[PDB]
This record gives C-alpha cells, structure tokens and sequence, in this order.
C-alpha cells in the first residue's frame, strides 16, 4: 500500500512548474482558477495506474514522483534530432524510452509493440500494486451518457471522455451504481456463506461440549438475547428463536448448566452476524445519514431467491438503486470509494461538490473517513464546506509561471 | 437558509486571498462599502455581515457580536481578515457625569470597536443631519426648520441620550420607538421636553418604568460635554428621534403661518422610511468627511484594511 | 422588454406544486435537494421560447406563466376520449389545442402541429424576448463541439430527457467568431469615420481660409495603442509640425487638436462593448490578459490570451472555469441578445473569490435584462439577500 509523497511538475504546458507535497490521509487540494489542479490529479491518476502512454499527449520537461515506499519515477519528454521521446526512469536503474510518433499511432489505432513494451516494464518493475479510482469533474453528463461502464471494463466511457477532453484524460475507473448494487449481493451472499459455515462449526463443537458433560438468570439472558437475533434484519430465512426459548422454558419448568451452552451459541452466532456483514452495515449506515424519506437495505425472504438490496421507503415500497437523483448517486460512489470494500486505489475526486446541497457538502468528507479504510484521497475542491474541519489537511497549488 | 457556518467561513478565510470586513449586519456593510469606496474607488475589499452567517447555537442564533467575537478568536492572526464590532454600552460610565473610558476607537487584535454606540452614531455631527435632512425633506418652512434645528440640536442630542440611556436601564430597547411620536415633543425657547401622552400600547407600568427613569437620568445626562452625549445614544432610536424632532421643529415653524401645510408636512416626513434618511444620512457623512474637523470616522480600520 | 413576474406549476410529476414570484433585475433561487429548481428553470425556457411543443413530454395539470407586460399564459394537460391534449390559452382570449400523440410523433420524426404552434408564437408577439440557459452540463456540451443549438440540444435531449430547453448560451468559440465580427465592424466603422473626417477637415481649414503641449500629448497617445496600430504614424507629423512652427497661424493648431480628439474619442466609442466585456473578464483573470492585435499584415484580427511574456494563446487553451466564466459574462453583456438569462448552477468550476464578484459584475454591465439564477453556493448570494427566493414544494 503505497501513497503519492510528492509531486514536481517541471515546464507544465512550457509555461509553469509545480511542487507539491502530499499527506497519507486526506489532501484537499484548493487553489485559484487555472492553477493546475486538473493537471496534478491527471499526472497522478496517470502514474499510479501505470499508463505510461499517455504522457506523450502532454507537453512538458519533468516529472518526478515519489511514493510512500520510495520508488521515484522521473519521466522526461527530450527532443532530438526534431523528434520527441518519453524517457520514464525509476529509482533502481531502469529506464523505458519510447517516441511520441509510436504512442500517437498507437492511440489512433485502438496492443501495438510500445503497448507490449510498457506493460512488461509496469509489470515487472511492480508500478501497479495500487488502482486510482479518478472521479471526474463531469461525472454526471457521462453517468447519463453511459446507460441511456464499470470500475474494470470502462473502456467505452474512457474514450468518449478522451475524445471530448484530449488524450490526456486518465481512465474513468470510479464505481458506477450498478457495480455497487453487483458487489453489495456478492458481499452479501459471501456473508451469508459465512454464517452458515459458522453455524455448522459451532454446532459440531456445541454438540460435543453437551456429549463431553453427558459423561436463575440463565432463561432471562436466554431470552433477551434470543429477542434480539429474531425481529432483526439478516435473518429473515429463520425467525423463530422465540418458540426455541418458550419450548426450552416449558421444559426446564417441567443439567443446571447445560443450558449455559444455549447462551454461548446465541452469543457467538450474534456476533457474528456483527463482523460478516460489518462492512456492509457500516457503509450502508453512513449511506443512510444523508438521504431522508428513503433507507438503503437489504431484505432476505424465503420466496425470493437473490437478496433484494434496494431503497426502502416508509410505506413500505422497494425501489431500485436507479432511482436516486443525481446528488445521492455522487453521494453513494464517494462512499463507495472509500469504503472498505474495494480492492485497493487512491481515491482522487475533482469538485465533490458537484449537485449537492451545503448539508452533504459539510458531512461528507466526515463520513468518508469514519469508514477507517486507509485509502488516501486527494480532493480538488473549490467549495469551502467541503473541506470544513481539515483546515489542517489543506495543500494550496500556486505554479510558477515562467 | 443557504448561509455559511462559522467552521465553513474560517475555512473560505484560509481559502480566499482578498481582504474582508466582517460586520454586525447588513446596514453597515452599506456605509462601510460607502466610505471605502470614496477613499479608493477601485477597492477589491469584501464586506461581510455576520448576519449572514449560521451558528448552530441557540444563543448565537441571534446575537452577531458573539458571533463576531467567536470567529475573531478562532481566526485571531490571519492579516487578511478585518473586524468591525459596536461598541454597545462598553467602557462607558454613568457615575455622575457620564464619562468614557476609552476615549479612542479600541482596537484588540484586528478587531476594532465603533467610536460610539454603533456606525449609525457617526452621522450625529450637528453639520451631518442639518444637511442630510434638506436631501430629503420638503419645504412647507424648509430654511426655517434648519435654523431652528441648528440651535436645538444642542439640547436635542443630550434629551436623546437620555431617552436612550433610560431605555436601556429598563431594559426595553424598542420602547422609545413607539412611545414618543411627533406631537409628544415640546419646543420651548430653542429647549426640548418629552411630555407624557396618557394611551400608551404597553402597559402603563411600563410607561411608568420609562419615566421615572428618564426623569431621574436627565440631570445626569445635562452636565456633560455634548460629544459623550451623542457618542452614547443608540443608532435606530436616534435615527427615529432625530426624525420626529424634525418633524416637531416642522410643526414649530408652520403652525404661525398654516395649520395645514405644517400638519401635512410634519405627518409626512413622520412616515419617510428609516432606510431613506440612514442613506441620505451615509452619503451626506461621507461626502462630508475630512474636509471638516469634528466629522469622525473609522481611520484605524481603513488603515489596517489595505 | 418583458420579465416573467409569477409561475403557478400545478402537478407536476403528479407529485408536487410550486409558486413563484420573480423580481425585475435579479434572482436567486435556492432550495434543498429534489426542490423544483431545474423543473422551474426548464419551464420558464420552454414558456418563454414559445416551445410550447415540447409540454408534450411534461406531466403536469396546469401551468400558469405571467409576464410583466400582462400576458397570462396558461397550458393544461387534459385527458380526452382516453387522449391527452395540451392547451394553451392565452389572456388575449386565444387558444390552441393539440394532441400529445401528434407532439410525440413528430419529435420522434424530427408537421402541421409545429406549423400551427409557430403561427401561434408569431401572430400573438410570443418569441419577443429569447432565454439564455446555461445547464447544469456545460463543460460536456461544450466539449462536444468536435447549428450547434441543434446538436447539443438533441444529444442533451437524448441523455436528460425530452423536456429540456433549447440549450443556446454562447459557447467560447461562438465568442470569439463575434468578438473577431465585433472588431471588423469597429475597424470598418473607423475607416468611414476617418474618410468623413478628412472631408469635413478640408471644409474646416477651407473655412479658415476665409495648446501645442495637448497636441503633443494627444498625438503621444494615439501612437501608442493596439486599436491605431496600423497608420502609427503620428508622432513624426507632430514632430514635423513643431519643427516647421518654430522655423516660421494657431488656428491650424486648434484644428489639428480638435481632430485628434474627435478621432481619439470616435475611437473609444466604437471598441466601446468589446472594450467594456475584456476589462470585465479580466477583472478575474490572473496571469492571464484577454486582448487582440490588429496587426501583423495578416488581415485577420487575434482574439486570445497575452501572457505576461508576450506569448499568445487561443481561448480554447483555458481551463472549465475561465471559459463558464467568460461565458456568462458575455451572456450579460450588451453583445448578447436574448434577455432573460436562466443559469443552472452558475458555481461550477468557480473560485469563491469569483463566486463573490460574479453577479455584481453581471449587474455592473448596465444591460437590464433579468437574471434568474439556481445556486447551492452561498458565496453567490452575498449582498444580495433582497433578490433571493426560495422555492418549496408543496408535495402532493
Ligand atoms: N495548451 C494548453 N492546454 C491546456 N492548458 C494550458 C495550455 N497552455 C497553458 N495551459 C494552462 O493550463 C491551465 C489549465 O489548468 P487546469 O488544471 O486544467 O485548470 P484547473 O486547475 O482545473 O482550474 P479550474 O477549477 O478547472 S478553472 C490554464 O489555465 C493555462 O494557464
Ligand atoms: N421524470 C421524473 N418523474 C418524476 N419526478 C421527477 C422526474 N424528474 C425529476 N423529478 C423530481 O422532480 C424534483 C425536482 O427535480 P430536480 O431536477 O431533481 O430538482 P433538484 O434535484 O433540486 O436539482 P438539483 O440541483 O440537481 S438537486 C425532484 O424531486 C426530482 O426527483
């Protein structure tokens, strides 16, 4: 798990410098208009995710990154003899070189020899242990374009998005809705799994405890806590613990402490309710702070098959994720993005406060980093509600001009 | 509302690169903007009104000096950021002749005090009113209710204080407002007296708990020099009364030659709103400034502010 | 010339009503998120540009439309023999009815509805003021310039759905084809200005046939200016007529100065708007200088950046924020021509110290027009308090 420690653009556009420094948990970055802050967030995302190829459509003299771990990657664009060549070198020696000619071809043409080349050096030199999950600044007119893309296929959308905004454009990888609905069920279903794998365990061990011991209070603790995992969510495929605790009681008012194990096996399986569908709860509960007059969750029925997760209104009527405004889509990918269940990325974001009311704007950054996932995210914000409260995390580009 | 929090404008103060004022509210932000501009037209200085800013306190939701004052200590340092708070009743001493402390504009940090009780309080120069109030006001004896307010003012402006500094020991700051009106004043001799209507819409209790006050303050508010006077009346109240004197020097004037163009005239003038005659006021004050000698004015926050 | 005064929306979305009332000069509307804002916005465009075609794809009950002038347009949606209908009544008395089955049809197609409509806008002096719309989408839309109006609107309908307006605010390279149209009107402008003024200058001295320090500073100054760059040549005249005077009656003088004035001012009054729309963008820029040059002998004028190292650059070259920025500018200047002037969200891409300046700016550029802007930004709405609204609706 690496993190960008510094940045030093050289000659951006023949016509500024830039150094910035970065912090490992949150860094927004604000500064005056036409101050580079696309540019860094497109140098970034263009790095970490190894796309070497690209840099041939900027023009430039240096750029050196630092990681967290110590690798440095300076990539130089030097003209000789009347032709430009993309120089990438890093910290152990070695170096890639490739002419603009060749890239610009390549990109036409969509994995031409330059294609083959770059990707073995990224590969072995390990330059793609960490993803970059970039949110462009028009996110919405291409979340209405596509679907009238996912964080892997986004092939389609990247082009679109290169052919309207230059060849610069890093890979929109942010998670779209319907990859977050896909990944809730999977997650759910690896939960469920889950739990049924505990259930068998622990009745094997339960079973032999009782056999082992073969050779006041209790019923009260018994049914609080059997009241508990039975009107719950989570387990609607099995809701009648009551009539296990009545039928127990019955017969108990008809040794002393086996019923002391009922306690430990209710107990262990409730907490573990609690830690297979820990992340799951967590980004759904700081999903839920912000929208009002609809709930996210998630309903396991018998009749159904799939576990529906979809919003739920008070009347009682599920609706799929679709429904959501353009506010609470932003919203719900932000969090996704810095949730703990992704893979792995540096969650770069570019104007978080596009279609979203000053209320959201002063709890989202609070509510991405109650999720203790340890994503680093950089933030090119202009709203000052955004970034109220981390005054302290705030980096300030100011180019050089020449 | 769509208004910032205190957290949110420290933060637009880190970001943003201009100089800024922040007032109490929205009338000063008018004059201030007024004055800045006559000393440098092209200023790219920012007045903001505290008023405009969100505290999700209960206690702060109405009070814009605490608000003031509280980001003042969050903010204390940043030299692109100026405060303007009033000066209320502070440092200000009614033991016998009423006396201020402070006989300066106080100045703590980047946070700068009105002279008097509040901007309104400048424009109480007898040069300021008497010209301010031709701007507006017709003529059914227009010359003559200037001369003759040239002269009251003097006492007019201690029996001002004074209705002022009873309100505020009653503890009924609107009171003044609607208990005197322009046929309550008496002229006698270039001396003004408040004599007692009998309907009144409060309860007579408070009717009684004004006067006695007042009555017993006036003796203490004629034996100092004029300038504490007008330095210790509020801004509104003064504003009105000014108003209602003038209009009781109209009546004065009219009522030897025509009953009914001095009635029209002084009825009339008794309705002109408070926002016509504070920015009459305004621009008569900063159009005056300077050249004078008595006319003040915030100098050591125009000098820190740019 | 007209300024829509209220808007009654009745069901619309059969989910909610609203009620607004508008102001003159300026409006800001604000509100929390799923208010009727871009609802309210769209059905004012589609109001006043007479597209009344297009409440077709709106589900609504009835909408009421008032503007200053005293017009009381009134569209309601009704269901017929299991048909909806759309009616549009005016307060003249007039009406026109059509099907939404017909309206569908020919948007799908695309008639003798859209005939009938025009002749409805026409006869009844329904298109007199157009309506800028700045979308809430303006860097995707601009960005898709690899008519335009056309286009853009039917790519936006494709994505946001039938009901969205024309989408006609003045993008940046439509900006710098009217500045460059601007600029050759001036010089042409110039060119007859100065064959009348040698005219009236030969009758002047023939005339006199029958101050010399202002003259050099008037001269001094002419020199040297980007507008007067081609001629250039006035500095040696004043030194040839010095140098002649003090060998060697003033009249000729007093002549010669009141020309130069007259050209200098003529001069400052032609490039008057393009003038007054490059200091107001550059009231913002920084490090930047918008600017032209009428020289080169290239016969073609250059509208661009100026760097301060004397290196130029086209507009294209600018970031999303200076390009919305210049667009709404210009979208208030008097080299617009629509008045009403909608803005979806006019805080995009845009610092709070621009945010700040934005609408005094707008308003600062004398053209009258009414603005109504939809902003989430408080740094839009200071000292401007008195113009905001705030919109409701009243779910249903
Ligand atoms: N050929 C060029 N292409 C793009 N940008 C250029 C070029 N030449 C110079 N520049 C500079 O690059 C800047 C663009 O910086 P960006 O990072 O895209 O803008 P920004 O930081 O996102 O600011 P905002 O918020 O988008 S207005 C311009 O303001 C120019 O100063
Ligand atoms: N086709 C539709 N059918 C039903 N309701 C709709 C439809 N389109 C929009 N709405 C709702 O109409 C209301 C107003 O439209 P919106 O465009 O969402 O206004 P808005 O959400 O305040 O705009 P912002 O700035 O993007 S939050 C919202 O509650 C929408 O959910």
């Amino acid at each position: 798990i690496r993190t960008i420690s510094k940045i030093e653009l050289s000659k951006i556009h023949n016509r500024y410098n830039l150094t910035v420094d970065f912090f490992n948990d949150l860094n927004v970055i604000h500064g005056k208009n036409g101050a580079g802050k696309s540019t860094l967030i497109h140098v970034i995302a263009n790095i970490v995710n190894g796309d070497f190829i690209r840099f041939a459509f900027l023009i430039f003299e240096e750029i050196k990154a630092t990681y967290s771990d110590g690798l440095k990657i300076v990539i130089r664009r030097d003209k000789i003899d009347e032709q430009s060549f993309i120089s990438v070198t890093l910290s152990n020696g070695k170096y890639i070189k490739f002419a603009v000619g060749e890239a610009m071809a390549t990109v036409r043409e969509i994995k031409s020899m330059l294609a083959m080349d770059i990707d073995k050096f990224v590969k072995e030199n390990e330059l793609q242990k960490v993803r970059a999950s970039y949110f462009p600044a028009f996110r919405t007119m291409l979340e209405a374009w596509s679907s009238s893309r996912s964080s892997f296929y986004n092939r389609k959308a990247s082009a679109f998005a290169r052919e309207l905004f230059g060849q610069f454009l890093p890979s929109i990888n942010y998670p779209s809705p319907m990859e977050i609905e896909d990944r809730l069920r999977e997650e759910i279903r690896r939960a469920q799994l889950g739990i049924a794998a505990y259930e068998s365990r622990t009745f094997s061990e339960s079973f032999v405890k009782v056999f082992s011991a073969l050779f006041g209070e209790l019923l009260k603790e018994i049914e609080g806590l059997a009241i508990a995992q039975d009107s719950s969510i989570k387990n609607g495929y099995y809701a009648e613990y009551s009539k296990v605790y009545e039928e127990i009681r019955s017969l108990i008012n008809r040794v002393s402490g086996a019923l002391v194990v009922y306690r430990d096996a209710l107990r262990d399986r409730q907490d573990y309710q609690e830690k297979a569908f820990s992340e799951i709860d967590n980004y759904m509960s700081s999903v839920n702070s912000f929208l009002e007059d609809k709930e996210m969750a998630y309903d396991f029925d018998l009749r159904r098959k799939y576990p529906k997760v979809g919003l739920k209104f008070p009347d009682g009527s599920w609706s799929p994720i679709r429904v959501l405004s353009s506010g609470e889509r932003q919203l719900l990918t932000m969090l996704y993005a810095a949730s703990k269940m992704g893979d792995d990325a540096i969650v770069l974001i570019d104007e978080p406060e596009i279609s979203l009311h000053i209320d959201w704007q002063e709890d989202l950054l609070k509510r991405m980093l109650s999720q203790l996932s340890g994503r680093q995210i950089i933030v090119c914000t202009h709203s000052p509600s955004i970034a109220t409260g981390y005054e302290d995390f705030m980096i300030n580009i100011s180019p050089e001009f020449i | 509302s769509c208004a910032y929090t205190i957290d949110s404008y420290i933060t637009l103060l880190t970001m943003s690169s201009k100089k800024r004022l922040l007032v109490e509210g929205r009338h000063d932000r008018s004059h201030l903007y007024q004055l800045i501009y006559k000393f440098n037209p092209a200023s790219k200085v920012k007045i903001d009104t505290a008023q405009d800013i969100k505290a999700s306190d209960k206690a702060m939701s109405k009070n814009n000096r605490l608000k003031i004052e509280t980001i003042h200590s969050k903010v204390k340092g940043k030299d692109n950021i100026s405060f303007l708070c009033d000066r209320e009743f502070r440092e200000f001493a009614f033991n016998d002749q009423i006396e201020d402390l402070l006989n300066s504009h106080y100045c703590d940090d980047s946070l700068y005090w009105t002279l008097g009780h509040s901007l309104e309080n400048y424009f109480f120069n007898p040069s300021i009113i008497i010209d301010a109030f031709q701007f507006l006001s017709p003529s059914e004896y227009k010359y003559k209710a200037i001369e003759l307010f040239s002269e009251l003012i003097s006492s007019s402006f201690a029996v001002l204080a004074a209705v002022s500094l009873a309100a505020k020991d009653i503890d009924k700051a609107g009171l003044p407002a609607a208990l005197i009106d322009w046929k309550d004043i008496v002229i006698n001799d270039g001396t003004i007296k408040l004599i007692r209507r009998d309907s009144y819409d409060i309860d007579s209790a408070c009717v009684d708990s004004f006067f006695n006050a007042f009555d017993a303050v006036l003796p203490r508010v004629i034996a100092s020099d004029v300038g504490i006077c007008s330095r210790v009346v509020r801004g509104h109240t003064g504003i009105l009364l000014l108003q209602k004197l003038f209009s009781a020097c109209l009546y004065y004037v009219g009522r030897e030659d025509d009953a009914l163009q001095a009635d029209s005239s002084a009825n009339y003038f008794c309705n002109l709103s408070e926002l016509s005659l504070t920015t009459a006021l305004a621009e008569s004050w900063v159009r005056k400034i300077g050249v004078l000698e008595d006319v003040y004015f915030p100098d050591s926050l125009l000098k820190n502010i740019e």
